[PDB]
């Protein structure tokens, strides 16, 4: 009923064994709320926590102070207990009264391997306590040096991915604006080409769908969209249909280069979902766009444009309409 | 230096065995090739003396450890090597349980560059309506080991091992084999401490030969020292 | 007719050249079944095997002992012949009479680079001979040290991926059970919320589809499913709709963490199909689930729950139904 806890505290693995074989209280709440699992985690005793878990102990046991065996085990420094608790269902994001999470304590105490296993199981790096500190702060105010480095790397990966997605949103909005300009150039009455105009209006709308997809993505990730100013296109007079097609080709190539840079960034920081998203929705459309626009340019050049009217007229009639 | 060189490449083999077993005279010729670098031997035996009373699995054990794969850490425990082309002789006794025995002398050497192996056999003390000889045992084979021990009395070695031949009805026959290995020359032969030698082999037939044939390929390599 | 084989054996590349230029037997079967290609592979003669392949030799030539030029070439140690034979259609998984495959011999002889090129072309690491040994055994019983290491790494990668897929099956079955408990909590008559109940029953069934997908996957890979015991949910009384939604959120986050660990494992062991499977079927559903459940939690918290009836009533009416 109560005589098991002192044997757990003294490390009497055989005594708690023989006394738990006989019907005994496994989920004992004590004079301050310390279950035998808590005391078996404070001291480093793997056999006791194993034979206690097998007999039906609770890994999440709300101590009178707000602690859990994972808290005390991460604070102590015993890695095997941390592993066997994480595999049994311990919650990596449980709070104290101060608000500390097991990673706060892992960073304060200075346990690198425990920090790694806690980061693998879903502990978040920018979580705060009541007083406003993140594990990186408890790491830098205590001289624990490498905890700080491996947490700074993750903070920086998240910040840089957020920034690159914002820049891609701005780049697609700019491309949409450039295509709108191109389209209303071919609508003048000294440039009377209607299917060039329809072509570039269609591209203008597709490029806005592209940017809204990235906005939705960044809201799904929990990041912050920060919209910016959209530059005006470099020209108002796109001299001909050939020159406009070549400018669209260079623009599509620049967009594709930015996508490749963002993909390499998401690969460095171990982000499978971002890489899958980029290559599923964005890398096969750019290849097809570049192929098609290069086809248009060689067709127009062979037919004899720009020095030939009746080349752009018949291209506009037969290929674009 | 010299005894290890003589196996730099392939070696053709010619194996002759003349045996007398309870009024049964037989000659056996075997043709094939071997390489010591990988402990690999590949042979085909044929008897030009008609149908033979003893099963083929019997003749397998008694038909060139000079070809076993030897590592660079046992370069100092290769007794069979240091004696080339010096050669050597071996006297073997094989003892069947629940039947008689075989006494078999063999002289092994290089002839030119062909390895010719002349063996003389005397097998007696058997019951001629039995199983070990009366073709009741199964046409198969198993993985085996040989224990080689230094023998300063003959400044050569002794080789002892035990073979288990399974019968077509689950039972096994355990033949115990002894043999004395001694070199012909008085030169210095490398002295191996007692260790073991693993051996595997496989038996098969040619599909279009009308005589009595037995094709066999085998891998043999030694060990016993737990070196660095 | 027969005079070419001795020139192949002696390495007379020019003689076999001039004699094969003249009409000669290329697929010669000899006195023991040794084709000129076999003898050209035993000795290291690349020119002869090239001029023999060009003239129509068979790379798979069933010797009277069961050997093939790839067997003898892998046993000898000549890498260039192994490459030119593998590119010409040699079968990496052909057997002797003992049952040896070219990788068995590559591991026995101790040829590291040949082991690598054979592993690139589809040689399997746990194949046996008649006597029951795998290439790792022939490697460890012969002092060949690094063959053993690079084969142990692969054996371990396969074992660990199998184990992680089993653990993911168990985790999704447990999540399905937890949702079933949650759903039949809101069906009591002192908890009269019907659309909370329908919600959590739907999630309960989706999570079983998720686990059957992984079972099918592990059968497609050739692994062994090993089912285990399913723990019971931690609570029978989920105090309110808010608390149940928060518990579902933490459960979905734990499942997502396990998926990320398994993806990193499949990335370390060079397994493109497993990574593609994980990010195609599993990583985009978890993101949407977490987004939706966090939306539900903030809506409920703003409306005034749990201290407000008429907050969960109207949430149940308007959002869940």
């Amino acid at each position: 009923g109560k005589e098991l806890l002192e044997a757990a505290r003294a490390g009497q693995d055989d005594e708690v064994a023989v006394l738990m074989a006989r019907g005994a209280e496994v989920n004992a709440a004590d004079d301050v709320g310390v279950t035998p699992l808590h005391l078996a985690a404070q001291r480093g005793h793997l056999a006791i926590v194993s034979v206690l878990l097998a007999f039906g102990a609770s890994v999440n046991a709300a101590d009178l102070w707000g602690q859990t065996p994972l808290h005390l085990a991460a604070t102590a420094g015993h890695l095997e207990i941390v592993e066997v608790l994480l595999r049994s269902g311990a919650s990596v994001n449980a709070r104290d009264n101060i608000g500390h999470t097991p990673l706060h304590l892992a960073a304060w105490a200075g346990h690198l391997e425990i920090v790694e296993v806690l980061l693998a199981y879903g502990a978040d790096v920018f979580a705060q306590d009541k007083f406003g500190k993140t594990p990186f702060d408890l790491a830098i105010d205590n001289g624990n040096e490498d905890i700080a480095e491996v947490l700074q790397r993750l903070l920086e990966c998240r910040r840089d991915a957020e920034a690159a997605i914002n820049y891609q949103i701005n780049l697609e909005l700019y491309a949409s604006y450039v295509y709108l300009s191109m389209s209303y150039y071919f609508d003048r009455d000294d440039v009377a080409l209607k299917n060039f105009a329809k072509y570039f209006l269609h591209q203008s709308h597709e490029e806005r769908e592209h940017a809204e997809k990235l906005m939705k993505l960044q809201n799904q990730r929990g990041g912050e969209i920060s919209l910016q100013s959209i530059s005006s296109p470099d020209s108002d007079d796109w001299e001909s249909g050939l020159n406009a097609m070549e400018s669209a080709l260079h623009l599509e190539k620049a967009v594709n280069a930015s996508l490749l840079r963002l993909h390499k960034l998401a690969t460095d920081c171990n982000d499978p979902h971002l890489c899958d998203f980029i290559e599923t929705h964005y890398l096969n459309e750019q290849v097809k766009a570049i192929k098609e626009l290069g086809d248009h340019v060689t067709n127009l050049r062979k037919m004899g444009a720009p020095e030939s009217g009746l080349a752009e007229y018949l291209f506009d009639k037969h290929t674009l309409g | 230096s010299k005894g290890e060189e003589l196996f730099t490449g392939v070696v053709p083999i010619l194996v002759e065995l003349d045996g007398d077993v309870n009024g049964h005279k037989f000659s056996v010729r075997g043709e094939g090739e071997g390489d010591a670098t990988n402990g690999k031997l590949t042979l085909k035996f044929i008897c030009t003396t008609g149908k033979l009373p003893v099963p083929w699995p019997t003749l397998v054990t008694t038909l060139v450890q000079c070809f076993s794969r030897y590592p660079d850490h046992m370069k100092r425990h290769d007794f069979f090597k240091s004696a080339m082309p010096e050669g050597y002789v071996q006297e073997r006794t094989i003892s069947f349980k629940d039947d008689g025995t075989y006494k078999t002398r063999a002289e092994v050497k290089f002839e030119g560059d062909t390895l010719v192996n002349r063996i003389e056999l005397k097998g007696i003390d058997f019951k001629e309506d039995g199983n070990i000889l009366g073709h009741k045992l199964e046409y198969n084979f198993n993985s085996h080991n040989v224990y080689i021990t230094a023998d300063k009395q003959k400044n050569g070695i002794k080789a002892n091992f035990k073979i288990r031949h399974n019968v077509e009805d689950g039972s096994v026959q355990l033949a115990d084999h002894y043999q004395q290995n001694t070199p012909i020359g008085d030169g210095p032969v490398l002295l191996p401490d007692n260790h073991y030698l693993s051996t595997q082999s496989a038996l098969s037939k040619d599909p279009n030969e009308k005589r009595d044939h037995m094709v066999l390929l085998e891998f043999v390599t030694a060990a016993g020292i737990t070196h660095h």
